[PDB]
Formats: structure tokens, C-alpha cells, sequence
């Protein structure tokens, strides 16, 4: 009932891969997408993001 | 069948806040 978030850098071999095999992450992962890893870690970091994927 | 009342539901209900409070 709570939103979850999670979310991976666009362009990568791990977003290529979700979007092979599991769509509906993909489509939703859509919004929580972040510029870079030091930004992706500025959403986990200072919260309004509860978990990251990366290498 | 073709889930288009799953849909509808889906719509019309919206779910958005409430749980189960205990």
C-alpha cells in the first residue's frame, strides 16, 4: 500500500537486461531513474528513495 | 476474460491510502 521506489542508471546493460526480462519494472523503474551514481546515491542518501541498483 | 472489469476496477477503485491499521 505504501509506494515502494527503486531505481538503476538508464543506458546500462542492467536496464537493457530488465527491459529483456521483466518489463513491468522497467516501465515502472521509468520515473525513479537517475542521472549518475554520485545523483542516483543523492536519491538514496538523503532519503525519498528507499533502495538502489547498480553494478 | 480479457480483464477489461480488472482494469475498470482497477480505475474506479483507487486504492490509494488505507491498510490494515492494527
Amino acid at each position: 500500500s505504501p509506494a515502494f521506489r527503486f531505481g538503476t542508471v538508464p543506458n546500462g546493460s542492467t536496464e537493457r537486461n530488465i527491459r529483456n526480462n521483466y518489463l513491468e519494472m522497467h516501465s515502472y523503474m521509468v520515473k525513479f531513474n537517475q542521472r549518475s551514481v554520485q545523483d542516483a546515491l543523492l536519491s538514496l542518501k538523503s532519503g525519498k528513495l528507499d533502495a538502489f541498483i547498480y553494478d | 476474460e480479457n480483464g477489461f472489469m480488472e482494469e475498470l476496477d482497477k480505475t474506479w477503485v483507487r486504492y490509494q491510502e488505507c491498510d490494515s491499521r492494527s
